[PDB]
């Protein structure tokens, strides 16, 4: 039935909710969460991170069929998040609240993935925002990489270093997929969830929330 | 009371060897010397046995030598104690890598409670990498790649005394020990002011010497001595008075010095550089030059003792005419003495036109206690001071030191007391 969440709304179900939806060209189906009482509204969460729950540093293929429940924190699964991308072309909208008491998001004019045989290469382009005038995830999108993902260019291994699978340069400005600390110990971390050219290095955010759209 | 030193032979090791020197000189130190890794401070250090052999070119140094090829854990923070009568006395420093990729511009930096500073860090072998920040071996920040500074800095305004320590810096992917280090020294009170609660003005002290904000007086840079440090030794010396020779043909072109905390490591007077090897550019004088001479009518500008003024006028500058300042002379001191168990008075009569005055001048038992005179006396030339001991018994003889210490030097000589028993 429901491709991704646009189909959801213009079907009139404007409802911030969890869905059910169908791979492209296939017969099997993907939960996730759509984000319709939103911005324009229609958003596919592809992921989130709003308190502990449940970890990130997983299986390379963990992050290839997603994990984690969608009322909550997940990730989808990168798969689903490639093919439902070179079908049409989709945006990409970083949305993110620190502790302190603020909150900023950032938008990419289009975002896609690649083959798992090309280690699902992301590709940002077109962006805009509060939350920073340079792209926080790594230009020239490198290989997603993994607990046993080394698919980087630190003359090192950033996942096991960083914590998380995320689409590390030789270790970039970025890593939503790390560590969630709590309140009073949000500075100062390396493993930590930072986007950088929003907070500082060592900030740990409270909130993350990664979403995508076409341009309906 | 207790003058240590430690040498650093050139922080930047490599395929050469380094070594470390604790020198204890004036004193007879009871307490041990110590030299060891200062675990507190660059913390994640291994813990490997440094052998502490003893050295024979000054009168009480213990040395620590990393023999060529074998300097391999050598990097980090090292220190050294001393320990006069149940108190302590420390001197810190580090050891790094040459190579690396970045170069502290500095091993120390001393800066008073409220200053902005810039802890710096030459960039110098870049590679596609990010960059980390570690202060103690803990981590603050990084740096990504694409926007890596050329000299590296870390700015802290208004620093505070716990906001001190050793800050690193590496390319994220490397060694906790290929990393170059730089210590930043902070101190309780504010420029000028000491104190139990910086309610009392530093000595003002001249030719970059800092002031202990814990006694008033100031750690002079090796190179001068003087209770304002106005004073220049002897070319080529060192130790708290002057009676320490550099070594080296080339005067001190190769050590590193490094005196209690409330200085730091600086290079002896006369020399610019990292590893000192380098002397200095006309004009200026001080330790690593940081002084220039603004030497009034034009006088020679020495690059170890400042300006040589033409005679008739001293000053810093030259900037004043009078009479010729001397500095003191213990004079007219017995080398033994053999006194009977009881009521003690010793004196120290010494020279000097800067004139000594009970402030300066003191008596040092052999344990390291700090005697002031009971009555003062004076004359033409010399001052005497008496000085009073309860009951002075056996287990005090040793040698003790008459100590003067005025605005035109410092010295100090010993003498041998014995005190017995009367039947
Ligand atoms: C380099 O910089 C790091 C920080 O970046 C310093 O390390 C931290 O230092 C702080 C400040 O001292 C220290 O905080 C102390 O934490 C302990 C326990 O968490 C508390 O307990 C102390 O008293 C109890 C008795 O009730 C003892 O049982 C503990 O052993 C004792 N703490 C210790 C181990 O010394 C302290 O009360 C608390 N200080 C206060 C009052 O705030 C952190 O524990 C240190 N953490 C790390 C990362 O090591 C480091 O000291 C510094 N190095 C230097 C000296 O420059
Ligand atoms: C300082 O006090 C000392 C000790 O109380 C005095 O020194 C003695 O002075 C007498 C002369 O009055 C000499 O004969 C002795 O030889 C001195 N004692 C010693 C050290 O041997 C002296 O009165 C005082 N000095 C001055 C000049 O005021
Ligand atoms: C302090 O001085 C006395 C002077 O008598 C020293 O005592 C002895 O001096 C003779 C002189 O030739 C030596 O042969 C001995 O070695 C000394 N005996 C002792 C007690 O060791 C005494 O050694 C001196 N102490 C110091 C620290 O110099
Ligand atoms: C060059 C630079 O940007 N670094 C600054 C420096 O200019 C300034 O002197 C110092 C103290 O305010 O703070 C830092
Ligand atoms: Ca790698």
């Amino acid at each position: 039935e429901f491709r991704d969440c646009a189909e959801v709304f213009k079907s009139g179900h404007t409802t911030n909710g969890i869905y059910t939806l169908t791979f492209p060209n296939s017969t099997e189906e993907i939960k996730a969460y759509c984000d319709m009482e939103a911005g324009g509204g229609g958003w596919t969460i592809i992921q989130r991170r709003e308190d502990g729950s449940v970890d990130f540093q997983r299986t390379w293929k963990e992050y290839k069929v997603g994990f984690g429940n969608p009322s909550g924190e997940y990730w989808l699964g990168n798969e689903f998040v490639s093919q439902l991308t070179n079908q049409q072309r989709y945006v990409l909208k970083i949305h993110l609240k620190d502790w302190e008491g603020n909150e900023a998001y950032s938008l990419y004019e289009h975002f896609y993935l690649s083959s798992e045989e090309l280690n699902y290469r992301i590709h940002l382009k077109g962006l805009t925002g509060t939350a920073g005038k340079i792209s926080s995830i790594s230009q020239p999108g490198n290989d997603f990489s993994t607990k046993d993902g080394d698919n980087d260019k630190c003359i090192c291994k950033c996942s096991q270093m960083l914590t998380g699978g995320w689409w590390f340069d030789a270790c970039g400005p970025s890593n939503l997929n790390g560590m969630y600390y709590p309140q009073r110990q949000n500075t100062n971390k390396f493993n930590g969830i930072k986007w950088y050219y929003w907070k500082g290095s060592g900030y740990s955010l409270k909130a993350t929330t990664m979403m995508i759209r076409p341009a309906d | 009371a207790m003058d240590l030193i430690l040498i650093n032979s050139l922080p930047l090791v490599s395929d050469a060897e380094t070594s470390l020197t604790c020198i204890a000189s004036g004193w007879r130190p009871h307490e041990p010397i110590t030299i060891g890794r200062d675990f507190e401070a660059l913390m994640n250090q291994h813990q490997d046995p440094l052998e502490v052999t003893q050295d024979v070119t000054r009168e009480w140094a213990k040395k620590v030598v990393w023999k060529r090829e074998k300097a391999s854990k050598i990097n980090g923070a090292y220190f050294c104690e001393g320990r006069v009568r149940g108190e302590a006395i420390r001197i810190r420093t580090m050891k790094m890598r040459q190579q690396a990729s970045f170069l502290p511009a500095t091993l120390t930096m001393t800066v008073d409670k409220g200053d902005n500073v810039n802890i710096s860090f030459k960039k110098v072998l870049i590679k596609e990498e990010d960059a980390v920040i570690y202060k103690n071996g803990s981590f603050i920040h990084s740096v990504p790649r694409h926007e890596v500074p050329d000299i590296l800095e870390v700015h802290l305004p208004h620093a505070q005394p716990q906001d001190a320590g050793v800050y690193s810096a590496r390319y994220i992917g490397g060694n906790l020990f290929t990393s170059a280090f730089t210590r930043l020294i902070v101190r309780r009170c504010e420029a000028q002011k000491w104190g139990p609660e910086c309610n009392h003005l530093c000595t003002a002290c001249m030719n970059n010497g800092v002031c202990h904000e814990d006694t008033g007086e100031c750690i002079c840079p090796p190179g001068f001595m003087g209770r304002t440090c106005e004073k220049a030794c002897e070319l080529h010396t060192f130790g708290r008075t002057c009676k320490e020779r550099c070594s080296g043909q080339e005067g001190c072109k190769s050590y590193v010095f490094c005196l209690p905390d409330p200085y730091g490591c600086s290079c002896a007077t006369g020399w610019k550089g990292l590893q000192c090897n380098e002397a200095c550019h006309p004009g200026f004088y001080g330790p690593d030059c940081k002084l220039r001479c603004s030497c009034n009518n034009g006088e020679m500008c020495d690059r170890f003792q400042g300006c040589l003024c033409s005679p008739g006028w001293q000053g810093l500058q030259c900037e004043r005419e009078g009479i010729p300042r001397m500095t003191p002379k213990i004079v007219d001191l017995p080398d033994h003495i053999e006194v009977n168990s009881g009521k003690f008075n010793p004196i120290c009569k010494a020279s000097g036109w800067p004139l000594p005055t009970n402030e300066e001048m003191t008596l040092v038992k052999p344990d390291g206690t700090v005697l002031h005179p009971k009555d003062f006396n004076h004359t033409d030339h010399f001052s005497v001071a008496i000085f009073t001991i309860h009951r002075i018994l056996p287990p005090d003889s040793g040698v003790w030191v008459c100590s003067v210490n005025t605005v035109a030097g410092m010295v100090e000589k010993p003498f041998n007391i014995s005190v017995k028993v009367l039947p």
